[PDB]
């Protein structure tokens, strides 16, 4: 297991949709990476001004919306790519 | 010193020194670093003089079973080779490996006399080459 | 459903209008995109320095003129394109 | 002995692998910078605006994934090349 | 006799080495300049939001490594070239 620091959280990129909206498959550049994924390990939380921590208010177990950029980072464990990022990149949790 | 050649020729000459000094020689091509290179990579020899313009290497420690090796691939080369400078520079190169390389400086007061003497000194070379290979009549 | 996380707000942009000023129709690049929407997710709140948080001004309903920038994102949610942006793109609020 | 200042921890990256999935052997830019270290001395801990300081969160011994960037610095000590770097480049800690 | 004010501290950065890990001499741009010093005058102290000071880490005789950069400047007392740099620019202290 890994488990991350701060306010960092660890998620899996959940695959390609493939048929869009009926059968027609789509190939290429049209197929663009997918935003949501599977929260795996969360951080311990944030640090303040004055030094207290706060717990981070996405769980283990939710599906989650990101942005991809500069902040999220990708990392190699256990032959399968998974995404090691900040809260603030954490848009919105799904249901 | 600087490695004799220019492309190929030169990474064959470079196989053939390595293989005539016992060596290996260190390529990205093939996968090695020069920062990992030991002593068992380096070739060896009993004297190397360098002057302006040569560079001479004296009896090299190496099997000649390489060495027999590398002049019967490169005569198998010559066997499927055309062109005549093609041919020739793979004679010197078989030569440098296993025989020598002898030259022939002719003197004469003018230039006309010398053109003269260093065309008949061709013939007698073309001629003596022929009856070694083919005999005499 | 989905919710956002602390101040990021979900909007719906409106359509652009095709009649300006009567019934001159408008085709090109002449009608500017929307820059008002229909919000539909409110978040938490921000958090403070201290650590406390607070609600947000701006209700589930009412109508928003923004600012597209960088910040703004646009997702695709339930076969109907959606807009996240933080609160601080909101500029004023219609009626 | 060296003993880093505030919230600085050294590390020594491990040696990058070369067989990969299976025996084949990868040489060239594919075999990219390792980036997990084993942290050999850790700092006291971050000065807090007030004036307080609080110890760092990863202890000596940990293996850590960290990185790279302009921030971590490159400094040939012993003849062994570390790395000292802040403790914000720190990922996460496996294990 | 100077004396550095806030959290500025003086150093004398150690001459260059030539004789490298065996009887191999370096000249030229190889031999990269030092980035060892030896401290000599210590600030009072950097100033606090709140208005108080406090006292810097690394004291008069230590052994420092610095990072050179644009905030270290060079100046000369006494004929002889010294650092005047930011206690925030060193990394760490030897021994």
């Amino acid at each position: 297991n890994i488990r991350p620091l701060h306010d960092r959280v660890i998620v899996k990129r959940k695959e390609v949709e493939t048929k869009s909206a009926g059968g027609i498959v789509l190939t290429g550049s049209a197929a663009a990476k997918s935003t949501r994924g599977e929260v795996l390990a969360v951080g311990n939380g944030r640090i303040l001004e004055n030094g207290e921590v706060k717990p981070l208010d996405v769980k283990v177990g939710d599906i989650v919306i990101f942005n991809d950029g500069y902040g999220v980072k990708s990392e190699k464990i256990d032959n399968e790519e998974v995404l090691i990022m900040s809260e603030s990149d954490i848009l919105a949790i799904v249901e | 010193v600087k490695a004799p050649g220019f492309g190929d020729r030169r990474k064959a000459m470079l196989q053939d020194i390595a293989t005539l000094t016992g060596g290996t020689v260190i390529s990205e091509e093939i996968g090695m670093e020069l920062e990992k290179a030991t002593l068992e990579d380096l070739g060896q020899a009993k004297r190397v003089v360098i002057n302006k313009d040569t560079t001479t290497i004296i009896d090299g420690v190496g099997e000649e079973a390489a060495i027999q090796g590398r002049v019967a691939q490169i005569r198998q080369q010559i066997e499927e080779a055309t062109s005549d400078y093609d041919r020739e520079k793979l004679q010197e190169r078989v030569a440098k490996l296993a025989g020598g390389v002898a030259v022939i400086k002719v003197g004469a007061a003018t230039e006309v006399e010398m053109k003269e003497k260093k065309a008949r000194v061709e013939d007698a070379l073309h001629a003596t080459r022929a009856a070694v290979e083919e005999g005499v009549v």
